[PDB]
């Protein structure tokens, strides 16, 4: 047994050493195991919401003001607005003026510390987060397409027919490329959509936004990457099949926010104008008129 | 002759077991002038620059590079921006000799001075993956600022006006390119969808489905392919004004 301890003392101390080394990994995992939640449970009882609550838009903006975290300055100041169920309001403004944080506040993503911005009777803070972000629809500026196939990237739940996917892609105008694509359907999109061009990725994620029938459909800068010709084609095919649906557009180009129902300009966290775009063009001293003037 | 790249008869593919993504290319890009390469979405615009950079393979054709042969140091900023986990200064300098004057000239070209002011340690903050996440227009302006600082004499640019407003695009249009870029006589190629700047173009090449259409000047496009000229007039909506 003296031969045994001479054999095994190095094994004892070395196995203790890399046991501590691998214990550091469990320490890091346990350090990330104690992160905060997001309170996915809503205040309202789930039977008390309708099956079809968003049948009207009827969005009031009742003294909303948002921050990102509690140590920060508020992103949006006191804003006051009201949205018709069928209308086609577009939003524009200078960069960094909270116009995407507006959309995050619509999804309870950015931190809401003020506001009674109830949409068609039900409150935003009271709603369950999964029911909220399941039955609304935001399209982003960055195409963030996952790996896998066409139908998987378009509908990962397999909750629709392929004719609906063909229709939502027809109103996305990709049928000429995906029909010439050798898969047709279920062709492989790589890990990040690098198989296609950048605006094609944007059109793919726009088509994925199109398959969700939600009646409330806010757009961020979703035409910021595509060309103006297919932007005009997509703009004249939207608000035709999407006539009843309320759109909230962050237009990267003013010449589609011109044809609108209302417009809000946003600078420094507050509403500057909230009216028809046509009379804002005929104010002759407005930020919208200088926006379209510096545009073209 | 100032022929920058005289690729003639080119035929470029992504898949070697596939169709050529670009068809016959015979572009004649001049040196020291701004040129806008314009097509629709997915018609070979970035694929042409990746072809001229040699990153895509060709089944035929012959690229004719020219120096002041082989391709020299050409600066480039892609559609998707790419960042280094370093300081913003090291991101823009990109292993160049430091010049405080020209780093200033590109920081007021790209107009990232309030953004470096809001940055919590200024010029020496770690950005990228191991670092603070940025908005995206910020990353775009960083990627074009490192293209500005490079002293390439031939610079390539993909669209910087994806994640910018009207003000930042015009400030990047008037200052920066054609102001910092042509007094130093730096050859610049720029693909864009914002057609309001092709007025400021010494050359334009059109493109459709991997095929280039006719190239030339804006008075040449007043003659050639008048369907495309009226399409660009109607799309820019300054249809009363004649584009030159
Ligand atoms: N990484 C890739 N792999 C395979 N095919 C590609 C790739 N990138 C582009 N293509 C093909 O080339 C065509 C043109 O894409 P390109 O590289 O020119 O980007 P782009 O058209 O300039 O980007 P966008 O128009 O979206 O701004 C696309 O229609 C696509 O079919
Ligand atoms: N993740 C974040 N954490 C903290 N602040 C942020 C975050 N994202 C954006 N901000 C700040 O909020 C402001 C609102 O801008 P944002 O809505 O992101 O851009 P835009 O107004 O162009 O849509 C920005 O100036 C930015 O500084
Ligand atoms: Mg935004
Ligand atoms: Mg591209």
């Amino acid at each position: 047994y003296a031969l045994m301890v001479s054999n095994y003392l190095n094994w004892m101390v070395r196995n203790l050493a890399d046991m501590e080394l691998q214990l550091g990994a469990v320490k890091r995992i346990h350090g990330l195991l104690k992160t905060e939640a997001e309170s996915y449970e809503g205040l309202l009882a789930p039977s008390l919401i309708p099956k079809n609550w968003p049948d009207q838009g009827k969005i009031q903006i009742q003294n909303l003001s948002v921050r990102y975290d509690s140590s920060l300055k508020p992103v949006l100041k006191h804003v006051n607005a009201l949205i018709a169920p069928g209308q086609k309001i577009g939003i524009c403004g200078r960069t960094g003026s909270g116009k995407s944080s507006f959309s995050l506040a619509f999804f309870r993503m950015v931190d809401t510390f003020e506001g009674h911005i109830i949409i068609d009777g039900i409150d935003i803070a009271k709603l369950p987060l999964h029911t909220l972000r399941s039955r609304l629809s935001i399209i982003l500026q960055d195409p963030v397409l996952f790996s896998g196939t066409i139908r998987f990237n378009l509908d990962p739940e397999r909750k629709c027919s392929d004719s609906t996917l063909w229709e939502a892609l027809e109103i996305a105008q990709l049928k000429l490329v995906v029909k010439a694509l050798p898969g047709g359907l279920d062709a492989i999109i790589t890990e990040g959509g690098e198989n296609f061009s950048q605006g094609q990725r944007q059109l793919f994620c726009l088509a994925r936004a199109f398959v969700r029938k939600t009646s409330i459909f806010i757009m961020d800068e979703a035409t910021a990457s595509i060309d103006m010709a297919t932007e005009n084609i997509l703009q004249k095919v939207v608000m035709t099949a999407f006539a009843d649906r309320t759109v909230v557009t962050i237009a990267h180009r003013v010449h589609t926010i011109l044809s609108a129902d209302l417009v809000i300009v946003l600078k420094r966290g507050a509403i500057l104008e909230f009216d028809k775009p046509e009379k804002l063009l005929s104010r002759k001293d407005s930020v919208f008129a200088s926006f379209v003037r510096a545009d073209k | 002759d100032n022929c920058c790249v005289q690729i003639m008869g080119g035929y470029f593919t992504w898949t070697p077991d596939g169709i050529p993504t670009l068809s016959n290319i015979t572009i004649r890009i001049p040196r020291g002038q701004l040129t806008m390469i314009v097509g629709q979405v997915g018609c070979g615009k970035s694929s042409l620059l990746l072809a001229a950079l040699g990153e895509m393979q060709k089944v035929s054709g012959a690229v004719f590079w020219s120096s002041l042969r082989k391709r020299g140091p050409v600066a480039y900023a892609s559609q998707k921006p790419w960042l280094l986990n370093a300081t913003v200064e090291e991101n823009i300098i990109f292993e160049s000799p430091f010049n405080k004057q020209r780093y200033k000239m590109v920081i007021e070209a790209c107009s990232l001075q309030p953004d470096i002011d809001i940055l919590p340690h200024g010029d020496q903050t770690q950005i990228g993956e191991r670092g603070i996440n940025l908005s995206g227009g910020q990353r775009q302006r960083i990627s074009v600022a490192r293209a500005l600082y490079q002293h390439a004499n031939v610079v390539f640019l993909d669209d910087p006006f994806s994640a910018l407003d009207i003000h930042l695009s015009d400030h990047l249009m008037q200052a920066g390119i054609l102001e910092l870029l042509r007094d130093d006589k730096r050859t610049v190629v720029l693909v864009t969808h914002k057609l309001q700047y092709l007025p400021h173009a010494d050359w334009i090449i059109a493109m459709k489905d991997g095929t280039i259409q006719r190239e030339g000047t804006l008075k040449d496009f007043q003659r050639s392919e008048c369907q495309l000229f009226e399409h660009w007039k109607t799309l820019m909506n300054r249809q009363d004004q004649e584009l030159e």
